[PDB]
């Protein structure tokens, strides 16, 4: 009934290019192993909406599923010469970094995916912005927002931040303000469109639908709670495959069930489905929704 | 078919423009008034770009004049019946005494029915001393008991919602339009906004408006039609009216949820000996839905249903007498100069002249391509933007006169060149 | 009954005050400062059942 927090739909690959030391355990990610890009994800009190959102996709199994755009370069070098890149578009990210992580990334307002890191021997600060000497180095990747992703090509370029009272937020120059401005942080969700930028929403409506998607149920293996399973080595209806896997009405109504010739007894899942937000009075197909504290220039005079 | 009524100017003042790529690509962020229509007008708003080949209308349709409701204090109610079960025990067996027996509580579970089920549905439990002997169906000559388990259960497959009204909210269902091709209704009461593509309108000064509706109850039907009802709302469940038995949802009447909210001690029990009679009086709610149901003549209105908001509607006499307020949030709106030709040709005109309707003009636009129509009179007053496609289309829309013998002559143009057309007509007094 | 705008004109309303925030009366809504109205901080005052929800 109730699903796990561990079971990464699709590749589950938690990795990317420069911080790839961590592959042996976060590729893929499973119990066995502890990935660094993914301990903090289950903190309880820190990502509620990752908690509720279990079998749904992250930022980095996007990247790896040909979803979200990668930036150039991938990974800039903090402790470099001739400027960094990555600082313009995260120095009004109001993030925080704990100890031992030593790289962090973060989605930037032009859709794509950028990284910082501290070469060795250097970690992350408290801002998450420059680098100090400290114990060990989890060669990996802290991430900085709380988002959920997806499969979808649901094309949006005709969609823009259109927020009352915003002048410009982030790096994007909104509106034209003659006046002041009003820099400070506050909490504000955003939601990326395919081929479009990173979207900026003051309010937002998620819906949850139930299908039959092969990411919507979890199995417990035994012998023939308890622990989980991989439910893509489980048959499909009218047919076979490679082990066997029975359930409930839920289960058996989708695929086949052996009942007593199975290893494994599979459930619903009650926390999948496609999620939908609703951006301009009309339901659209997101890819990525998070929720950060970003630096918004509001009005003032 | 119908068409503007009050055709106003955008302001130049809070509407830019600017060429980008052998076109016109304009703003608008402002907020700017316009008379309301009346029963199938339009609220149009001409925009001109950079050039005077540019006018484009910001159509505003009009459906007609409604009064929805204000709901606040709702519940679900529905017919039930009783089931009660009979269980008798002889005395000294078990848990079977005296005062056990005669002071029963409802809360507590007998051990002759907690094999049963502890369902989520409104159950209780009761015991009813009967005779004892041999005389009776025991062996000991002490009174024995009798435990009686009664859970209600809906045998209709319908539910009813009863709310009130507290105030008329005069709703105009707008059709809004905008520049490009898309069409959309929603809908204005008394001073909300509603957000679209381009900005958000909102009702302004209002008039309209009718009192005295807490002396009223009304019933909603999930697939019928509305009812109404000659009394106060109902706030206090006693025995003997209508709304003893209520709930919060159709799924808690339908399935008789055990988070219902009913008279206490409502069941009745008639224990003799093994036969046992349960019945009620619980008011049917239909015999009222039947007997009270809309349309129904009050007063000196016209209380009715409704068709496409699910709520209570109120038609009265009368025009259409408010304004609405458009506020641009910075839309951009594009132009592609277009360079098809089109020949109009008049049809016929009636109408109306100084009234609130307009008088409905009809033109034969034929044309060769999909593209646009800009007519104008003389003076500059008067409009005419109809759509043009390939063939020959009859488009007609209302517009505005102050005179019954109309003969302005207009200029009609498709890309920029205009041809002149005569129009004339016999129109009616009326306000 | 007076009305006061900070660095504006002032007003007067021909209706008694009440101490209880109430619907169809002008105050339904109070709080004790200017930032606790252009923020809505959560120490104001309102009336129950207000919020209509469809």
């Amino acid at each position: 009934e109730d699903p796990h927090l561990r079971n990464r739909p699709g590749k589950g690959h938690n990795y990317i290019d420069g911080m790839t030391q961590e592959d042996a355990t976060c590729k893929p990610v499973t119990y066995a192993g502890a990935c660094s890009s993914f301990d903090v994800l289950l903190e309880k009190g820190k990502f509620p909406l990752f908690q509720s959102y279990a079998h749904h996709r992250t930022l980095l199994e996007a990247v790896h599923d040909t979803i979200i755009a990668k930036a150039d370069p991938p990974s800039c070098d903090l402790q470099s010469a001739h400027g960094n890149p990555c600082m313009k578009e995260k120095l009004v990210m109001k993030t925080h970094c704990p100890n031992d992580y030593q790289s962090a990334h973060y989605l930037n307002n032009d859709g794509k995916m950028a990284s910082v890191k501290c070469p060795p021997k250097y970690e992350l600060t408290e801002d998450c912005n420059f680098c100090r000497q400290m114990a060990s180095l989890k060669k990996g990747s802290y991430p900085l927002q709380d988002l959920f992703c997806q499969s979808s090509e649901d094309d949006g370029s005709k969609l823009k931040t259109k927020m009352k009272g915003v002048c410009e937020v982030g790096v994007q120059a909104l509106k034209k303000c003659d006046g002041q401005l009003s820099t400070a942080h506050e909490v504000v969700p955003f939601a990326v469109f395919k081929n479009s930028k990173k979207v900026y929403l003051d309010k937002l409506d998620l819906k949850t639908e139930e299908n039959l998607l092969p990411d919507s149920f979890v199995c417990f293996e035994h012998k023939g709670e308890l622990k989980s399973f991989d439910i893509s080595q489980c048959p499909k209806i009218g047919g076979h495959g490679s082990k066997k896997c029975t359930g409930d009405a839920a289960f058996c109504s989708a695929y086949e069930c052996t009942a007593q010739y199975a290893n494994a007894y599979c459930s619903h899942a009650n926390g999948s489905g496609i999620v939908q937000i609703q951006v301009s009075g009309v339901w659209k197909k997101p890819l990525c929704v998070g929720y950060e504290r970003v630096v918004v220039k509001r009005e003032l005079s | 078919d119908p068409g503007c009524s009050e055709l106003i100017q955008a302001s130049s003042r809070i509407t830019t423009c600017s060429t980008e790529g052998v076109n016109t690509k304009c703003r608008l962020s402002g907020t700017a008034l316009i008379r309301a229509g009346s029963v199938g007008a339009e609220a149009c708003l001409m925009l001109k770009g950079v050039k005077e080949d540019q006018t484009k209308f910001l159509k505003i349709k009009t459906v007609s004049s409604e009064l929805s409701c204000r709901e606040g204090q709702s519940y679900w109610t529905g017919s039930f019946s009783p089931k009660c079960l009979s269980s008798r025990r002889c005395h000294l067996v078990g848990e079977c005494h005296v005062n056990r027996c005669l002071s029963w509580r409802d809360n507590e579970t007998s051990a002759e029915f907690s094999f049963v089920g502890e369902s989520t549905t409104m159950r209780e439990n009761k015991c009813f001393e009967q005779c004892g002997g041999w005389g009776c169906g025991c062996f000991n000559v002490n009174p024995s008991c009798l435990f009686v388990h009664t859970y209600l259960q809906s045998v209709r497959k319908e539910a009813l919602r009863v709310f009130n009204c507290i105030d008329w909210v005069h709703k105009l269902t707008l059709e809004i339009t905008d520049f490009d091709g898309s069409v959309s209704t929603i809908d204005l009461g008394a001073s909300s906004s509603r957000f679209t593509n381009w900005g958000s309108v909102s009702l302004s000064l209002d008039a309209e408006g009718i009192s005295g509706s807490n002396s009223f109850s009304f019933i909603e039907s999930p697939g019928k039609g509305y009812a109404i009802v000659d009394e106060p709302f109902s706030e206090i469940p006693r025995q003997g009216f209508l709304g003893e038995i209520r709930c919060n949802s159709e799924s808690s009447v339908l399935s008789a949820h055990e988070s219902c909210l009913r008279a206490p001690n409502l069941i009745s029990y008639k224990p003799m000996i093994d036969q046992l009679e349960c019945t009620t009086n619980l008011i049917d709610p239909f015999v009222v839905f039947e007997r009270g149901s809309l349309p129904q003549t009050r007063n000196d209105k016209t209380f009715a249903a409704s068709k496409g908001n699910r709520g209570v509607q109120a038609f009265s006499k009368g025009s259409v007498q408010a304004d609405l307020t458009l506020m641009f949030d910075n839309f951009e709106v594009d132009f592609v100069g277009a360079a098809v030709s089109c020949d109009a040709a008049f049809l016929n005109l009636t109408g109306c002249y100084s009234c609130n309707a307009g008088a409905r003009v009809c033109l034969s636009i034929t044309s060769t391509g999909t593209g646009s129509l800009s007519a104008h009179n003389k003076d500059g007053s008067l409009h005419i933007v109809l759509p043009s496609e390939n063939g020959t289309k009859d488009q007609c829309q209302i517009l505005h006169f102050t005179v019954p013998e109309v003969e302005e002559e207009f200029m009609y143009s498709c890309d920029g060149d205009e041809r002149p057309l005569l129009v004339k007509g016999t129109l009616i007094a009326i306000d």
